């Protein structure tokens, strides 16, 4: 159903947000490595920073669409207030 | 009341991008004895990055609260 689709999109967003948190932990742990003089993980540092951004952009964009869809469904699938 | 959802979203994205940009600006360079010991520059940088991460976590949390509220509107206000 339509509502099933919305919930699955929303669950998908929850997954993206968890992935973002995973990136943040990696960025953090890798910084500690760089500061200790382990320069070997510098490319991964830059990659995880870039991914956090890409994920921020994608998840917030999908969220904005979901809010729009709520608004369009007032009176049709969703009770007014 | 949905306008409030848009505005919360904009504000949270705004903060996340600022906090990430701040994190990007913390020197990654690898690590007068008294000065060195008092300022503890290398330690301070690690603390700064972790402080950014604490806030990245907090603000991602806010994105989850928003997502849940959208889920609940569908679950609760659908026409039977």
């Amino acid at each position: 159903g339509y509502i099933q689709e919305r919930l699955k999109s929303l669950n998908d967003i929850e997954t993206q947000l968890c992935s973002m948190l995973q990136e943040a932990s990696q960025v953090t742990f890798i910084f500690g490595e760089l500061k200790r003089g382990n320069e070997s993980v510098k490319p991964q540092f830059e990659n995880h920073v870039k991914q956090f951004y890409e994920r921020l952009d994608k998840s917030t964009t999908q969220l904005r669409k979901e809010i729009q869809l709520l608004d369009e469904n007032v009176g049709t699938r969703l009770l007014p207030i | 009341s949905n306008q409030a959802l848009y505005e919360k979203l904009e504000q949270t994205r705004t903060i996340l991008s600022v906090k990430l940009a701040e994190l990007i600006n913390i020197t990654t360079i690898a690590d007068f004895a008294q000065e060195n010991s008092e300022l503890a520059v290398a330690t301070t940088s690690v603390m700064m990055v972790n402080n950014q991460t604490m806030q990245l976590i907090k603000n991602v949390q806010d994105l989850l609260i928003l997502t849940r509220s959208i889920k609940e509107k569908w679950l609760l206000n659908q026409i039977p």
